[PDB]
């Protein structure tokens, strides 16, 4: 077939990034190291570190919307009691 | 065609050849680059060049004497050559300038001039000689944290902090009569060399070289040195092999000869009886390769090296080559074994029967330092003709099938895939 409109990604050998010079990589085989090595020093170090960072962005929103659902559910149950029948006929009109 | 060894406290080996026109005499020591540490690495390469400097080669040239030297991982050499009726002058020069007096050679001016040239040699090697620096990097990842990892030329950083004291310390610890062999090749008779030595007394030092704390150990790993501006990719790959003085020494050499060596631009090299060539030539995935089986005192390596300009099909080259290796365990034929027998004999028959007495001296001294004796070429041939298909399959099932590997590469190696996809190709699944 014909070639189509090209991309921002290539394939192995011509992936399409910048030319690299002066970087060296080292590695060791997995058969030569011991797995399940430190996964405490992981759930107690890193999970608690990752939690402590990204928890005020999730919980301050959650606290505003849950308080809102509360004060509404509390007020509704008052409207349909017998002590809140006068208010019901005021607000429902 | 037979060697003769005697001992007087000094070992003296000799391969006399009456039909030659020269004679070589020297001393070989049993310490190499695998007998030094990361701080003084390259002290042996600097000892070689002090021997070959000007004012020592001038003094030899006025007498009609040529000089040579070689550094390896297990041994070093310091050789003198002459015409056949001039061998007693060769021994005197080797006595005076090397074993007894060397304050002349370790002067302050000759040491700096030698260090400057050696640093320029090593810097040039690391920028321009790509197939040889990748094989040195292979040794350093395979045997990391072990004495068989250190490069023979030295490293440009460790070579800068050397002083004369490092040379003198290394000499006192390793240039010793207990660690030495005196050799003689070409047109030289054993009795004359023995007589010339006892007329003098000729001893360097007594002995007690240090023992090496750590033993060599193989570790599967990789090191990648990426350079996108070079026009090719150079790769070498190996497993753990056989040491010297092993029962499987010749069987590993025969197995490397089965896959052999290749040059794409030579017409006759394209016609070799190698089944791997039926796969590469249709898309031309490489320019050349060569299979090796290297052996040392403690360990060895077995594998191949290659260079290629087809940087988008590297994964096909590694894949097809490793699948052919699998056949040594399963389905190697009798014709492939009878071919490698007779070509291995031609190979080492040309290495041990060249015309240069300098090569003879290095080979002889290194073999006698380990075994105490040299195996003749008529004996090695009989061991090779006694190998069967069963011996090959038994060797490969133990050394190749589902075993860890070491890899090194430089250049345009984006297309070289991760470790575990290459490691998985060491077994088939379809057996």
């Amino acid at each position: 077939g014909p070639p189509s409109g090209k991309t921002y990604m290539g394939w192995w050998g011509h992936m399409g990034g910048p030319k690299q010079k002066g970087i060296t990589s080292y590695a060791v085989s997995p058969y030569a190291q011991k797995p399940l090595q430190g996964i405490f020093h992981n759930a107690v170090f890193n999970s608690f570190r990752r939690f402590k960072s990204q928890f005020l962005y999730v919980l301050i929103p959650a606290g505003i919307y849950w308080y809102w659902w509360k004060n509404g559910n509390e007020y509704n149950e008052f409207l349909y009691s017998k002590a809140g029948r006068e208010e019901l006929e005021r607000v429902n009109v | 065609a037979e060697v003769t060894q005697l001992s007087n406290g000094i070992v003296v080996a000799t391969e006399h050849n009456p039909s030659a026109h020269t004679a070589s005499v020297g001393v070989v020591f049993g310490s190499g680059a695998a007998n030094e540490n990361p701080y003084n690495n390259g002290v042996s390469n600097l000892w070689k060049n002090i021997f070959l400097s000007k004012e020592n080669s001038a003094v030899a040239a006025k007498e009609g004497l040529a000089l040579s030297s070689n550094i390896s991982r297990d041994f070093q050499s310091y050789i003198v050559s002459s015409l056949p009726g001039s061998t007693d002058k060769s021994l005197d020069f080797l006595n005076q300038s090397f074993i007894q007096q060397k304050a002349n050679l370790l002067s302050s001016s000759n040491f700096e001039a030698t260090k400057k040239s050696v640093l320029k040699q090593v810097q040039d090697f690391e920028e321009n000689d790509h197939p040889n620096r990748v094989l040195e990097h292979l040794h350093s990842t395979a045997f990391q944290n072990t004495p068989l990892s250190l490069p023979t030329r030295g490293t440009l950083e460790s070579l800068e902090n050397l002083v004369v004291a490092d040379l003198e310390s290394f000499a006192n610890n390793h240039f010793l009569n207990s660690n030495a062999v005196v050799v003689g090749t070409g047109n030289i008779k054993h009795e004359d060399l023995v007589n010339s030595i006892e007329s003098k007394n000729l001893s360097l030092q007594t002995g007690t070289k240090p023992v090496l704390k750590k033993k060599a150990a193989f570790l599967g790993s990789e090191v990648r040195l990426r350079d996108d501006t070079l026009p090719k990719a150079w790769i070498s790959l190996a497993v753990e092999g056989e040491p010297v003085n092993s029962p499987n020494y010749f069987v590993a050499k025969l197995a490397a000869q089965i896959f052999g060596s290749y040059n794409a631009f030579e017409p006759a090299s394209r016609l070799q009886g190698i089944k791997l060539l039926d796969n590469i030539q249709e898309y031309q995935l490489c320019d050349n390769f060569n299979h090796f089986s290297l052996s040392y005192k403690d360990s060895g390596l077995w594998g191949f090296s290659t260079a290629t300009r087809n940087v988008t099909m590297i994964d096909d080259l590694i894949h097809f080559t490793l699948k052919q290796w699998n056949r040594l365990t399963i389905s190697v034929t009798d014709t492939e074994v009878e071919r490698a027998k007779s070509l291995l004999k031609l190979q080492l028959g040309q290495l041990y029967e060249s015309g240069n007495p300098v090569n003879d001296a290095n080979l002889l001294g290194a073999e006698v330092l380990i075994k105490g004796s040299k195996l003749s070429l008529g004996e090695a041939f009989k061991k090779i003709d006694a190998i069967t298909v069963k011996d090959v399959k038994a060797w490969a099932g133990k050394r190749l099938w589902d075993q860890d590997i070491a890899i090194a590469g430089t250049g345009q190696i984006e297309g070289l895939l991760d470790y575990m996809r290459i490691r998985s190709d060491m077994s088939m699944m379809r057996w």
